């Protein structure tokens, strides 16, 4: 079943290509997939923070969910007008839920998300080609306000709307070089204060184990060939490409995709009436297009020369 | 359109992994010798070499898909069928015909 | 790979997937944990840039195509040898007209 | 229409311009008030 | 990014003012293949950049 608890979801770091230093670095905004094909040029985003929660993950729509940088693997809240989206320039932020924004973008070659302020400012710049869409046979820029009535799909404002659903998996391990000492020649397991950390060595026998203290260890004599994760985590995870998976990576939960591509109908432009001047066996047509208008002819017969051409100017 | 789905890397990275058979839609696998990944927080295990990494990538449907989306179809004869006016004296009669 | 059908399903709803997309899994170089890969252009899409007009458009004899059922209606072609057996009491007698 | 000299007046402060721009009035199909037209291009702009 | 022309400002103060010139100022890619920004994954090649 799908579920709607995110207090069962954590957010996480991704590895974003393209950050606010124009260097590839570990992101708690990073940019997942990219869906565009709605005909009113709206775009859907998966990020790794969750929008439209706080920090305990009950629904709070100010306020948005992200990885903390800490060697404390914390969870932190920031509020929502902090976040923005550009693809070419600002783009207009239409609705969030989860890992997902909605956001009326103009056309361009790349999809931004930043934090423009406080602590945790940085941005995720992806590779995306997001074109001009247009419903029908003729262009326009923005849709007018004479025309006549078609079907077009668009994604839906409303986030209760869901068009699929993500698989949710337990947390893996995250090693943290903060937890190891090695203090004179021999290595020490230091724990985030009284949080259980589990420890993985190789110090010549595999050795394991969870503690809540100090501990020294067995003849390690460099901190490399040990690790150290915090034990705690259990928040479901997605399945991110940059994550290390748990030895059980089955599908624990599952979450729903806001802003379902729904058709409804749009106004699109009605072109100059053409002029027919007559003559034997023949029309012409005089056309008046100010943007790409499509002119398709064909005959009624048993052939059936089908001309197609987009037409623009008189 | 599809969906390529890239789960998560499993580094058993102390040992060795082997590729599965899954019928998971182009279900590629591929096994890498040494690896020694990190992320934030630093080496992510212990043995310097030892380190085999999973890439698994499959394929899904779109979202979107529901709505966007074209059926192939094998269609054979077709049938004709008609929609006739037939008025016969002062009495006028609708009717279709195969 | 690359071409119209290269994903194929019985229904959107199906557990059956069959795929052909030419994947490849490239060897990661940098040091954070990375998937590498490569793969050809969607063959739907493709042939969505490369589908050329419909056959609403591309129709002979002034074929209205349209879909649920598919059906061309209203085509100009052809004679249909019409059989009618008229009632009796339609016809009148000739001392009557 | 569409041609140089669709607009043509003896001055350019006369009361008797005369024109021909194809000038075609459409149906209201919204239900906030609009006057809908379509028209011919300038023919001054097309010739220059 | 690409433009054509290249300005300077001082966006407050008593001496706000700008300076604008024709610059002509293009995408630039290191090897055989376009990029907008690079990859993750790729091949290590010789470019020259400004040092910070």
């Amino acid at each position: 079943s799908i579920t709607d608890d995110f207090t069962l979801t954590s957010p996480y770091l991704g590895f974003c290509p393209y950050c606010r230093h124009s260097a590839p670095c570990f992101s708690p905004i990073k940019i997942e997939n990219v869906w565009d094909e709605s005909d009113d040029g709206s775009i859907r985003i998966q990020v790794s923070a969750q929008f439209g929660y706080n920090q305990a993950g009950t629904a709070d729509v100010t306020k948005f969910r992200y990885m903390s940088y800490d060697h404390d693997h914390d969870i932190k809240e920031d509020s929502m007008e902090k976040i923005a989206i550009s693809t070419s320039g600002p783009c207009r932020r239409l609705g969030h839920k989860g890992y997902f924004l909605l956001a009326q973008c103009p056309p361009g070659d790349s999809v931004t998300v930043s934090i423009t302020s406080g602590a945790s400012e940085n941005s995720c710049t992806v590779e995306k080609k997001i074109r001009r869409k247009f419903v029908g046979r003729e262009e326009y820029l923005f849709p007018p306000v004479h025309g006549k009535l078609l079907k077009c799909h668009i994604y839906d404002h409303l986030k209760e709307t869901s068009a699929g659903y993500i698989t949710m998996h337990r947390p893996g391990p995250h090693a943290y070089k903060s937890y190891l000492k090695e203090a004179s020649g021999e290595v020490y397991i230091k724990p985030p204060s009284g949080k259980n950390v589990t420890y993985e060595c190789k110090c010549g026998d595999y050795s394991t184990g969870i503690v809540s203290t100090q501990t020294k260890m067995n003849g390690c004599t460099k901190a490399r060939q040990c690790i150290a994760y915090t034990r705690d985590q259990t928040k479901w995870v997605f399945n991110s490409p940059d994550l290390i998976r748990h030895t059980d990576h089955s599908v624990q939960g599952k979450l729903h995709i806001p802003f379902r591509l729904t058709p409804t109908v749009c106004r699109v432009p009605l072109a100059h009436t053409p002029t027919v001047t007559k003559w034997f066996k023949g029309i012409t047509l005089h056309l008046t297009a100010t943007r790409p208008t499509l002119l398709t002819t064909r005959k009624l017969g048993l052939r059936a020369d089908a001309t197609a051409e987009w037409i623009t100017g008189t | 359109k599809f969906h390529t789905v890239i789960p998560s890397p499993q580094v058993k990275c102390c040992g060795s992994l082997e590729c599965k058979a899954s019928s998971k839609a182009d279900y590629t696998c591929r096994v890498f010798g040494g690896v020694y990944p990190f992320m934030w927080g630093g080496a992510q295990c212990f043995c310097d070499s030892e380190n085999t990494q999973l890439s698994e990538a499959y394929v899904e449907f779109a979202p979107d898909c529901t709505i966007d989306h074209a059926v192939a179809l094998k269609v054979h004869t077709a049938a004709l069928k008609v929609g006739l006016r037939i008025v016969y004296g002062n009495t006028t009669a609708h009717l279709d015909t195969f | 790979p690359g071409a119209f059908g290269d994903i194929q399903a019985s229904s959107l709803y199906a557990t059956d997937i069959v795929a052909r997309t030419d994947i490849r899994l490239l060897k990661p170089s940098v040091k954070n944990i990375h998937v590498p890969y490569t793969q050809a252009v969607s063959g739907y899409e493709m042939w969505k840039n490369n589908s050329g007009r419909p056959l609403q458009e591309t129709a002979p004899f002034g074929c209205k195509i349209e879909v649920e059922p598919l059906r061309a209606s209203n085509c100009a072609y052809g004679h249909i040898p019409i059989s009618i057996d008229i009632p009796d009491a339609a016809f009148v007698r000739s001392s009557e007209s």
